[PDB]
RNA sequence: ACGAGACUCUGGCAUGCUAACUAGUUACGCGACCGGUCGGCGUAACUUCUUAGAGGGACAAGUGGCGUUCAGCCACCCGAGAUUGAGCAAUAACAGGUCUGUGAUGCCCUUAGAUGUCCGGGGCUGCACGCGCGCUACACUGACUGGCUCAGCGUGUGCCUACCCUACGCCGGCAGGCGCGGGUAACCCGUUGAACCCCAUUCGUGAUGGGGAUCGGGGAUUGCAAUUAUUCCCCAUGAACGAGGAAUUCCCAGUAAGUGCGGGUCAUAAGCUUGCGUUGAUUAAGUCCCUGCCCUUUGUACACACCGCCCGU
């Protein structure tokens, strides 16, 4: 069983969140970084922490991680999330509308809308799942 | 009935009172299109060949 | 760590009805050089140095000294 | 040019069983001078299939307490009876041993009932590795109790046992036990 | 937060560092035998081998699959190593063991023809029988007899305190005895010349040259006394036992098992125990079937808790 204990995992998470810039995908550089920025009284514990830091660096490389929260990374993440299409998906030349919502719009005083296309209603009143 | 071989395609699980049999899926060496489930007694792995003296029973699923 | 972080003593007390046994265990605080406690930290305790706040240089400035 | 002992080649040995080809190691990476290699084949599962078949036989010879760990004696007992198989048959002793392994391994046998049960037995198929293991065990046991309380030395009992198993004869203890197991599996089908 | 892990000791790797006449190795001289063999002699190099310090080294780290593509699992490369073995170990409990370890102990008992204390002699072993842990076997994969060749852990001269480990020489089948030295120990025993194993020999399938119980007669050693025979030696004697019924134990790799060796006990002494090497496997990489033990839901009229509670004549 190679399951890491909470000591290793919390230490690695804090180290990553604090020193994300200095870290990378290399175990042998990460362990030196950890031994420089932290006080780990054992070499085996240091190696375990560095190994989990390497694993988590690979994990953040292809997306986010529920434990880490890097302040600088969130800015770039929302920058990616700032995608804007050229044409708004809500700008449609013709939108289909049922007779009932057409009547509702007429009652709203918006019955002069031109983009509306009054589609035919359904025939069978079968919208319920059979019981049994 | 003749004796015919079958290659193991995937290890299904462990069965028996003491978990001594490996229930496995085997495809026939000649036909290559018909496959069955049999319990094999001993250490089994991917791709090894079991000689079936009887070759038409099916082991019970799970 | 039990061999240098906790100090233990066992004693007898002679009373009228017999002997009472007393055991005292003290867990010493971590003392860096000054004898109130052990110098070594607990092996499972990891301390992470707080990074100092730097300012990223916006433009390349060359300082001649 | 890696003949066993210093006399038995392997280039001519044909397994010709297909099923046990991957579990009898005799031919090119498993051609060694001696059936003694220390080796760590028990460390991980299935590795003993990489062990040469002659070394597996040698290891199986050290049995019944008084012979535990005496592997030099057993390599001597294999070197002899290879020298004797060659005299008796005129064929490569390695070929005789391989044929014996093929012939003496059961193909079916019975376990306790299927998924569960505590009354009868249910027939099942044998893994190739278990086939080879059981073949070696039966050949060694037959030799061992042929030599017990008899002027016939070991390395003579084992040679005749291997020869009979290669022939498929019913004079072999291993063949008798294999037939017994297979018949019981047949009855419990 | 405690426990688990972490931790400490220990096993493996380093031709990299530190450095050694209480460890060596190369080299060179001087010798002895036929360039070679010198645990023959001596002194430069140095640290591979030996010691023991510091540091390094492994993290599931790399690759490919399986997984919520997470936690992790499987396989493979590289690698000395991809799970070395121990030590310590929570809350809470047991009418578990120990008053026979104690100048640890409370209450009783006894205390001078003593349950205190010496001193003779017995006992603790006594043997129709039952039950545990074991040792040696039932042979030829072996006994015998010669020959050959490899360990490791370690312990050695004592407060009182008498009692150490032994090389070499001689005498004696032997067990032993007598002289001489070294060692308070990487200095001497010791280069620990272990056993199994290896090689050759004789036996020849039977209670046999297997096996060594029992028993007789001699000889030594330690002790103040050896008989109920301390131990050891010799020559005799030569039992059961031909692989063990129901029923059960311990075991997953340098492991089980064979095999010796040390420590303790020790005036005399290991079939015990605690350690150490040496030779070295078969099988498994799984499951709740047996045996337990955990949970979880459920029932209770229990709560001293099923060894409970409780009903009627
Ligand atoms: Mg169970
Ligand atoms: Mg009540």
């Amino acid at each position: 069983g190679r399951v890491r204990t909470k000591t290793v995992k919390k230490a690695a998470r804090v180290i990553i969140e604090k020193y994300y810039t200095r870290l990378g995908n290399d175990f042998h550089t990460n362990k030196r970084v950890c031994e420089e920025i932290a006080i780990i009284p054992s070499k085996k514990l240091r190696n375990k922490i560095a190994g989990y830091v390497t694993h988590l660096m690979k994990r953040i490389q292809r997306g986010p991680v529920r434990g880490i929260s890097i302040k600088l990374q969130e800015e770039e993440r929302e920058r990616r999330d700032n995608y804007v299409p050229e044409v708004s998906a809500l700008d449609q030349e013709i939108i289909e509308v049922d007779p009932d919502t057409k009547e509702m719009l007429k009652l709203l005083d918006f019955g002069s809308l031109s983009n509306l296309q009054v589609t035919q209603p359904t025939v069978g009143m079968n919208f319920k799942t059979p019981r049994g | 009935q003749p004796i015919k071989l079958a290659r193991v395609t995937k290890v299904l699980g462990r069965t028996g009172s003491q978990g001594q049999c490996t229930q496995v899926r085997v495809e026939f060496m000649d036909d290559t299109s018909r496959s069955i489930i049999r319990n094999v007694k001993g250490p089994v792995r991917e791709g090894d060949v079991l000689t079936l003296l009887e070759s038409e029973r099916e082991a019970r699923r799970l | 760590p039990v061999n240098y972080y906790v100090d233990t003593a066992v004693r007898h007390v002679l009373l009228r009805q017999g002997v009472l046994g007393i055991k005292v265990k003290i867990m010493l605080p971590w003392d860096p050089t000054g004898k109130i406690g052990p110098k070594k930290p607990l092996p499972d305790h990891v301390s992470i140095v707080e990074p100092k706040d730097e300012i990223l240089p916006t433009t390349p400035i060359s300082e001649q000294k | 040019d890696i003949k066993l002992f210093g006399k038995w080649s392997t280039d001519d040995v044909q397994i010709n069983d297909i099923s046990l080809q991957d579990y009898i190691a005799v031919k090119e990476k498993y051609a060694k001078y001696l059936p003694h290699s220390a080796g760590r084949y028990a460390a991980k599962r299935f590795r003993k299939a990489q062990c040469p078949i002659v070394e597996r036989l040698t290891n199986s010879m050290m049995m019944h307490g008084r012979n535990n760990g005496k592997k030099l004696m057993t390599v001597r007992i294999v070197k002899h009876a290879f020298e004797i198989i060659h005299l008796l048959t005129g064929e490569n002793p390695l070929q005789v041993l391989v044929n014996a392994i093929i012939n003496s391994g059961p193909r079916e046998d019975s376990t306790r009932i299927g998924r569960a049960g505590t009354v009868r037995r249910q027939a099942v198929d044998v893994s190739p590795l278990r086939r080879v293991n059981q073949a070696i065990w039966l050949l060694c046991t037959g030799a061992r109790e042929a030599a017990f309380r008899n002027i016939k030395t070991i390395a003579e009992c084992l040679a005749d046992e291997l020869i009979n198993a290669a022939k498929g004869s019913s004079n072999s203890y291993a063949i008798k036990k294999k037939d017994e197991l297979e018949r019981v599996a047949k009855s419990n089908r």
